[PDB]
């Protein structure tokens, strides 16, 4: 998630893993899925 | 683009105090 000049950008990537510990060693990339012209002058967040 | 709206808007309901930012609070 980025938020630059009102345009808030969301990249992502959904990928199969088999580990229960933490982020797995390897490489893959995240492709832009949404931009929004939100124009909100932002600071923080919280997950649901 | 801008034009003269005296004959369309003039009659006290147009207030005023990062680029492209709107600050609505007061």
């Amino acid at each position: 998630f980025k938020n630059i000049d009102g345009y808030f950008k969301i990249y992502s990537k959904h990928t199969p893993i088999n580990l229960v510990r933490d982020l797995p060693q390897g490489f893959s990339a995240l492709e832009p899925l949404v931009d929004l012209p939100i124009g909100i002058n932002i600071t923080r967040f919280q997950t649901l | 683009i801008a034009w003269n709206s005296n004959n369309l808007d003039s009659k006290y309901n147009y207030l005023y105090r990062k680029p492209f930012e709107r600050d609505i609070s007061t």
